[PDB]
């Protein structure tokens, strides 16, 4: 009946990524590139280039055929 | 073939369907580039609430695609004046659509053609987001995009005024209408052109400031408007609750960045709350 | 997503000896369909490999000098396309420079780099009547090269994870002071996995990684701390052995990798053409 969130689990076969909204306190962002004020009228931010960045660099890396 | 043709089903300028035993069969520049799309993106995404991409098959430069048989859309319904919308029913489409949207998110694909006709429901009463010839990833920076993608009564601010870069805000937006489609049974903001589109917004929820939406001004194709007050959510809505209407406000927020995403949207009180989402098998049937 | 993607559950293959049967396989088949439809012309499986890199590096050439700029996201999907056509077909039966081609036009379309048909086979070095032929071939195998990568378009490539492991490096990593000395090697030993299986048999996560510390090692920098620490790995030596193996292995294949000879390129070339001009 009533409806509870509960978050996708999804196996990425590799190292936890830190979550989106936390990159920025630690760090992360310091090494992307900076959304223009036009991206971020648009609604993109650097955030969200880090996170796949990272989420790519994790995925499937501990993986075995 | 493998595939005996039982029915009919649509035409257009792109590809026609028909029903085939039970599936659903959509057939010097080479493979059309809309099939190529849909195919490469819905081979890697597998959810209940997102259609799935059977088989694919075709001749020459021609290409067939085969999905599963879906029984009706969410534009059927809100269209359909027997049906009655109970809250429950409204919730539980919210709930599949945003579902699907959240499993898309998460594989960084944008739907970018949201709306009531792309939303299909099967005979289980289970929702799945369709129409994937327009979808695209999103959080390269190296990749621009187009700001004429959406249908115009369900395309965001931000998208009107050409935004090349945007993010899962073009899809919340287009699901705010979708709520509003089903709330009011017809659709939120008929824009004749992007300009009328534009006023239609600012005129419904009002005139974005720069407190509302710090860089708007910047946008290549940014046009100042009249100060619009906008009309209060609730008068608008007038049956819904004041979580719904949060939903609501979270969902029509003119900053994209700070637009509900469908994870937070999932997590808002609204959808947990009773009455809880209508089971599938309850679903109204057009 | 790569964890979910088609290309691990389909086009991730355990062994070089798994991608060896299936070559052979291939090769099997066209010689009992050409015996069964009407011999020293027919090809060897590894006159086949040898083949088949030669004309991977003839793309690679052709992707390179694209106009306008190709994204290495397409090159790299076009490569991998060429790599699993040629796994299970043998180029005998279809010629790779058509298929090579092909596989960058379906790459152009499939990653969205918006080419015009005209544009495209502008960049081929002939005459317009002869750019027109290969237009209307590539049309013609455009279908059959989609059906031969079983509708798996989605090519998953090392660069954004290594763009990722570069981010986490300057993140997390304070030891390796400047990681952006460990991009210009660790892109060429990228190029030089490219050359071989390896995109066959690892993730490109993997392939990334390796790359990076192989480019490491080169500059005298150990990071197994980072693989321990900050990859958590030694709270799982069971992991970390594995991933070192992996590694291994994948600097195993670059070090044995063998560059096709000029002149067995030449002589495999007669007798792939006098192939084509058979049956
Ligand atoms: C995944 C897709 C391929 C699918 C799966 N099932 N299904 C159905 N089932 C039947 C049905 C009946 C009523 C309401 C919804 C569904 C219909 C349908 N299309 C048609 C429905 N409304 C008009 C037409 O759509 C425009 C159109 C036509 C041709 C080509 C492109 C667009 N598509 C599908």
């Amino acid at each position: 009946a009533l409806y509870e969130y509960q978050p996708l689990q999804i196996e990425t076969y590799g190292p936890h990524v830190p979550e989106l909204e936390m990159l920025g306190r630690l760090g992360y962002l310091n090494h992307v590139r900076a959304a223009s004020p036009q991206d971020l009228a648009g609604g993109y931010t650097s955030s969200l280039a880090c996170h796949r960045a990272l989420q790519d660099a994790f995925s499937g890396l501990f993986w075995q055929p | 073939k493998r595939y005996e043709k039982l029915d009919f089903l649509g035409e257009g300028q792109f590809a026609t369907v028909y029903k085939a035993r039970i599936v659903a069969i959509k057939k010097k520049d080479g493979i059309n580039r809309t099939a190529l799309r849909e195919i490469k993106l819905l081979q890697e995404l597998s959810h209940p609430n997102i259609i799935g991409l059977l088989d694919a098959f075709g001749h020459k430069s021609n290409i067939s695609l085969v999905f599963d048989f879906m029984e009706t859309d969410l534009e059927v319904i809100i269209k359909d004046n027997s049906l009655v919308l109970t809250p429950s029913h409204i919730k539980a489409y919210m709930l599949m659509t945003l579902q699907g949207l959240e499993y898309l998110h998460q594989h960084w694909i944008l739907h970018r053609d949201l709306k009531p006709n792309n939303l299909l429901l099967d005979e289980n009463g289970v929702l799945k987001l369709a129409d994937f010839g327009l979808a695209k990833s999103f959080g390269s920076p190296n990749r621009a995009y187009t700001h004429q993608v959406v249908t115009r009564w369900y395309r965001a601010p931000e998208l009107l005024f050409g935004a090349r870069m945007y993010g899962v805000g073009v899809d919340m937006w287009a699901v705010g209408c979708i709520l509003a489609e089903l709330l009011l049974r017809v659709p939120f903001l008929p824009g004749d052109s992007d300009l009328d589109q534009l006023t239609r917004i600012f005129e419904t929820l009002g005139t974005p400031t720069e407190e509302q939406w710090p860089d708007m001004c910047s946008l290549p194709d940014y046009v100042t408007f009249k100060s619009f007050p906008g009309i209060p959510l609730h008068h608008i809505f007038s049956a819904a609750g004041d979580d719904l209407l949060d939903l609501i406000q979270g969902l029509f927020l003119f900053n994209p960045c700070a637009r509900i995403t469908a994870t937070q949207a999932l997590k808002m009180k609204y959808f947990s709350n009773r009455p809880g989402p209508t089971p599938g098998c309850q679903l109204p049937r057009p | 997503m790569y964890h979910n993607s088609s290309q691990k559950r389909h086009w991730t293959f355990s062994s070089e000896e798994q991608l060896a049967r299936l070559r052979a396989d291939a090769n099997r088949k066209f010689r009992c369909k050409a015996v069964a439809n009407g011999d020293p012309v027919f090809l060897e499986p590894h006159e086949e490999m040898t083949l088949c890199k030669y004309y991977e590096k003839r793309l690679l050439e052709f992707c390179s000098v694209f106009k306008p700029a190709m994204p290495r996201s397409v090159v790299g999907t076009a490569c991998m396309y060429f790599k699993r056509f040629y796994l299970n077909n043998s180029v005998m039966e279809y010629h790779p420079r058509i298929i090579m081609l092909t596989c960058a036009f379906l790459a152009c379309k499939v990653d969205e780099f918006n080419v015009s048909s005209p544009q495209f086979v502008g960049n081929l070095r002939e005459s317009p009547l002869g750019q027109e032929k290969a237009l209307e071939q590539i049309l013609e195998y455009e279908l059959l090269l989609i059906q031969q990568l079983n509708f798996h378009l989605i090519v998953h490539n090392p660069y954004r994870p290594f763009e990722g492991f570069l981010i986490d490096l300057k993140t997390r990593y304070p030891i390796l002071e400047n990681p952006e000395i460990l991009r210009k090697t660790a892109d060429d030993f990228l190029n030089r996995i490219a050359l071989t299986d390896a995109y066959l048999l690892y993730t490109p996560s993997q392939i990334a990684l390796t790359a990076i510390l192989s480019s490491a090692s080169r500059a005298g920098i150990t990071m197994e701390s980072y693989l321990s620490e900050s990859l958590m790995l030694k709270e799982n030596r069971t992991c970390l052995s594995q991933l070192l193996d992996i590694m291994k292995s994948m600097r195993n294949l670059v070090k044995k990798y063998e560059p096709p000879r000029s002149e067995e390129v030449a002589v495999l070339k007669q007798k792939l053409e006098r192939c084509h001009s058979a049956e």
